[PDB]
């Protein structure tokens, strides 16, 4: 039993984005199949589920005449075609199997893939100083898209270490902050992989 | 509607979550286990059943419209969050309830409190960005307002909150005010005033541009 996902993606608002959903290890049209999204920092938030045979769908108020969820049995795949991207359907999109021996709960779910909606472009952060017992980070400031990573020290510097999650800014751009308390040297190592952008900050 | 929206218990103790669904219908009520970044994992299946894999202290029923899950002893593993959920058979859709966090009881702790001036770097940029950190506090309930020059600030501070650390089980808490650098460069006293259980009256941190 299992479902693989994919077709997540980082997208402007009104562009389109196809999900994919593989299942293996019980035969797919045996059961029906549903889209879950979990918006971030919210909770489990059905979309939309399919037949069985295919043959009717149904949808969640908030993504009607936009969405259209459909299977290939032959190929053990569901699919969720998303048009009209708005900023508010970024979530992350898990495909959910009907259960086996009840099928009003979802027994199996996939490992879920990331749709990013945002009128802001890609663009790499900058790394500004925050400055017995004392506290210093780095500002990571107007990144996109998500996620940056964070050390102190090339990784050697971990005790103490506190780094937040990012923050979407109005600008639409994130924000993060990382902190340190110490009780010599300090480096905050950023990687913003989508912009390839590494900056070594030493506060 | 799940409740309450958080458990703290310790290790070993009980853990009873409530769920009020649509109808009683038994049949129709699930619950699953959710931890940070992985996706949902079934529990209970029509309401008194446990799914492939789950352990014995897991046990569920439904008493009207009410719907309890109880963890009869809590495990290490236990300390995620928890969803009731409904469906029938038409219209097809799903409802989920808004999850309740099973978190780590621990001793109360005020939180020690920094806060930052907007670094010459960035004023430089343009903008300017007032930091306020509350760190290892419990529990997570904290209130934090931004002052300029005795100005109540609203609307214009974003605050993001770590999970429960693993070694002492606190939390530490991060506010940042963002202020055009113009209006930064207009006032004179920038105070992030906390207030939080383990302080038994409000503390502010402030400087002087
Ligand atoms: O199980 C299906 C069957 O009861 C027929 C005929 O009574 O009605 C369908 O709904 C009109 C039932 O399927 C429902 O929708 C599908 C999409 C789901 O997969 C099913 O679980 C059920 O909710």
């Amino acid at each position: 039993i299992n479902l693989v996902e994919s077709g997540g993606g980082v997208v402007q608002p009104g562009r389109s984005l196809r999900l994919s959903c593989a299942a293996s290890g019980f035969t797919f049209s045996r059961y029906g199949m549903h889209w879950v999204r979990q918006a971030p920092g919210k909770g489990l938030e059905w979309v939309a589920v399919v037949s069985s045979d295919g043959r009717t769908t149904y949808y969640a108020d908030s993504v009607k005449g936009r969405f259209t969820i459909s299977r290939d049995n032959s190929k053990n795949t569901l699919y969720l075609q998303m048009n009209s991207l708005r900023a508010e359907d970024t979530a992350v999109f898990y495909c959910a199997k009907e259960g086996g021996d009840n099928k009003f709960s979802f027994d199996y779910w996939g490992q879920g893939t990331l749709v990013t909606v945002s009128s802001a472009s890609t663009k790499g952060p900058s790394v500004f100083p925050l400055a017995s017992t004392a506290a210093l980070g780095c500002l990571v400031k107007d990144y996109f898209p998500e996620p940056v990573t964070v050390s102190w020290n090339s990784g050697a510097l971990t005790s103490g270490v506190h780094t937040f999650p990012a923050v979407l800014q109005s600008s639409g751009l994130y924000s993060l902050s990382s902190v340190v308390t110490v009780p010599q040297t300090y480096t905050c190592n950023v990687d913003h992989k989508p912009s390839n952008t590494k900056v070594d900050k030493t506060v | 509607t799940q409740s309450p929206a958080t458990l703290s218990l310790s290790p070993g103790e009980r853990a009873t979550l409530s769920c009020r669904a649509s109808q009683s219908v038994t049949n129709y009520l699930a619950w699953y286990q959710q931890k940070p970044g992985q996706a949902p994992r079934l529990l209970i299946y029509g309401a008194s059943n446990r799914a492939t894999g789950i352990p014995a202290r897991f046990s569920g029923s439904g008493s009207g419209t009410d719907f309890t899950l109880t963890i009869s002893s809590l495990e290490p593993e236990d300390f995620a969050v928890y969803y009731c959920q409904q469906r029938d058979n038409w219209p097809p859709d799903a409802t989920f309830g808004q999850g309740t966090k099973v978190e780590i009881k621990r001793t109360v702790a005020a939180p020690s409190v920094f806060i930052f001036p907007p670094s010459d770097e960035q004023l430089k940029s343009g903008t300017a960005s007032v930091v306020c950190l509350l760190n290892n506090f419990y529990p997570r309930e904290a209130k934090v307002q931004w002052k300029v020059d005795n100005a109540l600030q609203s609307g214009n501070s974003q605050e993001s909150v770590t999970e429960q650390d693993s070694k002492d089980s606190t939390y530490s808490l991060s506010s940042t005010l963002t202020l055009s650098k113009a209006d930064y460069e207009k006032h004179k006293v920038y105070a992030c005033e906390v207030t939080h259980q383990g302080l038994r009256s409000p503390v502010t941190k402030s400087f002087n541009r």
